[PDB]
RNA sequence: UGAAAGUGAAUGCAGGUGGGAACGCCCUUGUGGCGUGCACCAUCGACCGACCCGGAAUGGAAGGGUUUGAGU
RNA sequence: AUUUCCUCAACCUAUUCUCAAACUUUAAAUAUGUAAGACGCCCUUGUCGCUUAAUUGGACGUGGGCCAUCGAAUGAGAGUU
RNA sequence: GAACAGAAAUCUCGAGUAGAAUAAAAGGGUAAAAGUCCCCUUGAUUUUGAUUUUCAGUGUGAAUACAAACCAUGAAAGUGUG
RNA sequence: GUCUACGGCCAUACCUAGGCGAAAACACCAGUUCCCGUCCGAUCACUGCAGUUAAGCGUCUGAGGGCCUCGUUAGUACUAUGGUUGGAGACAACAUGGGAAUCCGGGGUGCUGUAGGCU
RNA sequence: AGCGCCGUGACGCAGUGGAAGCGCGCAGGGCUCAUAACCCUGAUGUCCUCGGAUCGAAACCGAGCGGCGCUACCA
């Protein structure tokens, strides 16, 4: 920590330092081949928090990202998904929710429909026999390991089954069981629709009590198991599908624009400065 | 003694006639580009002049 | 004419250096004691060798030491042999030092009543070196960069202070309070 | 708030000596003292004088993580006599103890089996450590918010009461 | 004792900057190339596969064929009394755009707008280039500027 | 053309594009605009032989190719 | 006496004198690549089996408008066999 | 820092711009890798043309970007013709 | 206006010690049934809001270490061209042109879109 | 003149980084009368001198002196 050792330090990107980007798996995400000039190459970035799920759909240009669309898991709640708003069926929903967004942004809406009834089944978005080819995304994950159920999967399995074409292999959903490379349709189907979420509900309901009380909370007020689960995912899939636009709201500035400057702390200029060290001076006394 | 290499009479023996510039020509060949632009453009150019000969002809 | 051609992995075996103390007397003498400082600067460019140096160093040191007596003086030798000399066997040879323009080879601090014996050691041990060289009555304060005048007048404010042969002075960076601590007499006007 | 120092990890290693042909022993010896897996070490570079085997399984550390954790310190701190030397407490936040010969503790003894030795190594980390372990956004642990050697005495009188050696 | 080999004499050619090795940046790969582009040749040494020669770096040419990852460029080298055309299949990590291309797109949009309004409005082109001109008569003056007379200063040492 | 057995040169105005001699017509005197366009060069095609294919007992006809010839 | 002493070494700090063809953060002068519209500039359209989610794009084109400093200076007839 | 008993053996926490390693000479390059470890594989495969270096723009050697097939690895973008 | 979700340039962004951060987001955090992976649910994937600003994070304060920029240094060093210039030479001056670096001093301590939340 | 080797108890010959070996000589106590042969032993080496890398040098690397030896051919 000496003053060369600083001055021939090298920095690596901010993002890289941010620990957000992984520039490697960036480079090979968007690069274009030469020869097709100016098609874009669309990026379906998952991302997850301890509590909600984003799932947008990025291009790059040479000045920065632009995203075509987007879908954040704190907008499921007004199709019927509240609580538990990181779950596997909250990464599904959104995920296809900016697949209908995109969709019907780039115009292939009413004419390229995925799968409406979800069953648990390793569908390709297949090309239209004479017609334009589906929409093609390439699935972002990011830095989290792309383990057998690491949900951005779960995500890109939702993108997909809303419309968009995402090349993809069924090794890591949920039940895949890697001895004979067969996936488990049943478990998928359980997973989409929350089942694993019902079988947590069953194992704790009578085990520990206390830990089911404090455990799974907001929920218990509110919803029990195989009441709504299966069923208003079901429902919110036909309501997303029926109307997925996103809409501005009413909130403004409007008051939040002065009751937001006064708490930043403002920088002192050059003349402070100097007062500061002159004061500071005088109250050392030593000169 | 062998090995007497030098380069003072090369300029000289070079600039005596110029450094000659190559023929610039309108075309150059496509056996210098991809394999499949190249074949994609004979079709292109093919039917290129097909929808001109038969603009001549109708017209 | 001969690129420089110093000791390294690609030339090891060579023959050692012949002067191995470049400083003689009172080495650690203070910035207030010796304000008069002699150099005796090349006025062309040398080859000056190991040996001449040498030479030079052991009749300006026999020269002084019964002058003046042995801690009045800080002879400094400002010349290193740092270039090899090749010679083909009757493939390093020698060690020669490289000197430019107005290089000073030579340097004695001494008092202002030692300046007359102070040139006269260098004129005499002017004839030791090849080619010509210069005396000159430097106008810094001994080897301090500052000049006489330049520093009384800081050291009166008090930001000059002592440590060991040389001192430290007062720069304009640095913690407020590490100067202050380290620079007590010095009178930090608020300007 | 949350800055309380707790048992974070406890690392196991041997102190009685080297593995050798007791390898598969010491093994079993760690697995019933901590229910978990030796988890062999490794050798680095063979020694000319010591005779260790190059690539071979010449030590394990485990860690008991968890409740058992308490225990495990508790059952080394028994043998131990509940001192241990102020030095015993690294700079980093981190304590260790090193025990030979342990009759207070609760392994089996015959005509041969009977006390062995396991140098125990606590490290107590509570809060915001993730933040410097995760494979996402990574950052540095405050400096206000780093265990000291005086925090370290101060926990090792509150839990497990007792006294440190001042040497 | 010369070596002929392909990166020959390239110990700084072909370095990094410093404080500049590392990541590469992905605008690099985000740039658009078409056949026609000048472009300039810049050996990146973080790239290894499609590097072109030694003699290529800091050359202008004309893009000629595009590929997936690399780009064909043109040069015209010395081989004696004639110059020779080089196809080069260069890595978009070594091929950056000619600015001069940029500030000649310019100069030609800005020829075509004062040609519209000069069209528009019944005057004068004027539209060609000119040299550096002569310096004009000005009017230097004298107040609050009073001359000061300098004279050669003598020899004094400062050593 | 191939080592050879063998096979053996028009989709078209005996093709398209750019420059291009000569000629003609208009401008309106400009280093002019338009129409063809010999020779030659560059280039995109077509045909013949060889090679590699699909492969639709003896035959290799339509369909082809990133190629090849000292060919039309 | 795992208590103290200074020189014995060693380490750190701030310094200090002097060097590098096979050292370097920087970094010239000279030399050197490219460009200075007529194969130029914009609208309307045609081809493709290439490319794109897509007449999307690339390339080749076509019909109209921009031909008055035709776009730095100077000099010169040039090129192919 | 831990028993050890010189040994940092091994096991740890911090600092750590690469001062390590990358088969072999040197130079260049490389840090969620081009280094270490793990899993799977044989793009170290068949074929055609174009290009770079040494060059006479002959050969040999080496190398580069493509194309037609068959593949490997990844979830994929992609990467791989030692 | 503040903040959240996602990029470019890649330290006027890094490193270090302290003052603050209403709401929201982020974060730590609450347990290992499921998917998954480890000696070890610490990293790794899950159902969750009972808690926290304390860490991360944002910002401010250092006549901070660095980094960026502008001047001094300095037109100094160096260098293209010239002389039947000087000097034994080394080198130096001059003439027609180009023109640094290190140091020191002054200033600064990131800029940048789309979609949405907060008395 | 170059190149190569060596310098170790008073003497000689070995000598590999965790550190000086053996014999001769000297000196005693014991058998016997003392030495010769002995028995018992003991002591004696700045590792040629100097400096440095190394945690530590006789050894590793350098400068000096002494002892030597090898190249020492075609007109």
């Amino acid at each position: 920590k000496s003053s060369p050792y600083f001055s021939r330090y090298q920095t690596k990107y901010r993002r890289r330092r941010e620990g957000k980007t992984d520039y490697y798996a960036r480079k090979r995400l968007i690069a274009q081949a030469k020869n097709k000039y100016n098609a874009p190459k669309y990026r379906l970035v998952v991302r997850f928090s301890n509590r909600f799920v984003t799932c947008q759909i990025v291009s790059s240009r040479v000045n920065g990202d632009y995203v075509l669309a987007h879908a954040h898991s704190s907008e499921l709640p007004r199709y019927g998904i509240k609580w538990g708003l990181a779950n596997w069926t909250a990464a599904y929903a959104t995920g296809l929710l900016v697949a209908r967004r995109a969709l019907a942004k780039v115009g292939l809406a009413d004419k390229y429909e995925g799968v409406t009834e979800p069953e648990g089944e390793f569908e390709l978005t297949e090309a239209i026999e004479d017609g334009p080819r589906p929409f093609k995304v390439f699935l972002d994950v990011g830095l989290k390991r792309t383990s057998t159920g690491s949900r951005v999967f779960g995500a890109m399995k939702g993108a997909s089954d809303g419309g968009l074409f995402i090349p993809h292999s069924p090794n890591r959903f949920p039940g895949f069981d890697i001895e004979t490379e067969e996936l488990d349709d049943e478990t998928l189907r359980k997973y989409i629709y929350g089942g694993h979420v019902a079988e947590y509900m069953e194992m704790l309901i009578d085990d520990d009590e206390e830990r089911y009380q404090k455990q799974f909370s907001g929920l218990i007020a509110d919803g029990i198991e195989s009441d709504q689960l299966e069923d208003i995912y079901a429902e919110a899939y036909a309501k997303i599908r029926e109307d997925p636009s996103f809409q501005k709201s009413g909130k403004d500035a409007a008051a939040f624009k002065a009751e937001s400057l006064k708490y930043t702390q403002r920088k002192l200029t050059a003349e402070e400065r100097k007062e500061r060290f002159n004061a500071k001076v005088i109250e050392a006394g030593r000169a | 003694k062998s090995k007497n290499h030098t380069n003072h009479n090369q300029n000289k023996k070079a600039h005596r006639n110029g450094i000659k510039r190559p023929q610039k020509h309108r075309y150059d060949s496509l056996k210098y580009r991809d394999a499949k632009f190249r074949r994609n453009q004979k079709f292109a150019n093919r039917g290129t002049v097909e929808a001109i000969r038969q603009a001549k002809a109708s017209a | 004419k001969n690129k420089p051609y110093p000791k390294s992995r690609y030339n090891r075996a060579v023959p050692d250096s012949k002067i191995r103390i470049f400083d003689l007397g009172r080495k650690r003498a203070g910035v207030d004691e010796f304000p008069l400082c002699i150099h005796l600067v090349s006025n062309e460019y040398e080859q000056i060798t190991s040996e001449a140096l040498e030479a030079a160093r052991i009749c300006a040191n026999k020269y002084l030491v019964k002058i003046g007596g042995k801690d009045s003086f800080h002879l400094r030798v400002r010349a290193h042999p740092f270039h090899v000399v090749r010679i083909n066997k009757m493939k390093p040879n020698g060690l020669v030092a490289r000197v430019n323009i107005g290089q000073i080879l030579m340097s004695v601090r001494t008092k202002d009543s030692s300046r007359a014996t102070a040139i006269e050691a260098l004129r005499r041990c002017q004839y030791k070196f090849p080619g010509q060289q210069r005396i000159i009555v430097s106008k810094k304060w001994g080897f301090s960069q500052y000049a006489r005048d330049e520093y009384i007048e800081k050291r009166s404010r008090g930001e000059i202070i002592p440590d060991g042969c040389y001192a430290k002075f007062l720069n304009k960076r640095g913690s407020l309070q590490e100067k202050l601590d380290l620079f007590p007499e010095a009178s930090f006007n608020l300007a | 708030p949350m800055k309380e120092l707790r048992i974070s990890k406890l690392v196991l290693n041997i102190s009685l000596g080297e593995s050798g042909d007791r390898l598969t022993r010491a093994a079993k010896v760690l697995e019933q003292l901590s229910g978990q897996t030796p988890v062999f070490s490794k050798a680095r570079y063979t020694i000319r004088r010591f005779g260790i085997r190059r690539n071979e399984k010449i030590a394990c550390h485990v860690t008991v993580r968890g409740p058992k954790a308490e225990e495990i310190l508790e059952r080394g701190l028994k043998v131990k006599e509940y001192e241990l030397k102020k030095r015993n407490f690294s700079a980093t936040g981190n304590f260790g103890f090193g025990i030979q010969e342990h009759i207070d503790l609760g392994i089996k003894y015959d005509p041969s089996i009977g006390i062995y030795g396991m140098d125990f190594y606590v490290v107590m980390d509570r809060p915001g450590m993730r933040v410097a372990r995760r494979k996402a956004q990574r950052g540095r642990v405050g400096y206000t918010h780093k265990i000291n050697a005086e925090d370290t005495i101060n926990w090792f009188k509150q839990k497990y009461d007792a006294v440190v050696l001042g040497k | 004792p010369h070596s002929y080999g392909i990166r020959a004499r390239t110990r700084y050619t072909f370095q990094r900057g410093f404080r500049e090795h590392g990541q590469i940046r992905l605008s690099t790969y985000l740039k658009t190339y078409k056949v026609g582009d000048i472009v300039d040749i810049k050996v990146n040494g973080a790239v290894q596969k499609g590097m072109p020669h030694k003699y290529y770096h800091g050359k202008t040419g004309v893009v000629y064929n595009v590929t997936q990852s690399s780009v064909g460029v043109l040069i015209y080298k010395v081989v004696g009394n004639r110059y020779m055309e080089k196809r080069v299949n260069v890595r978009i990590e070594h091929v950056k755009h000619s600015k001069c291309r940029q500030d000649f797109l310019d100069r030609v949009k800005a020829n075509e707008a004062k040609r519209k309004e000069a069209k528009a409005q019944g005057k004068t082109v004027q539209l060609r280039r000119q040299p550096a001109p002569p310096a004009t008569a000005h009017f230097v003056s004298t107040e609050n500027n009073e001359p000061v007379t300098l004279h050669p200063v003598a020899y004094d040492t400062t050593i």
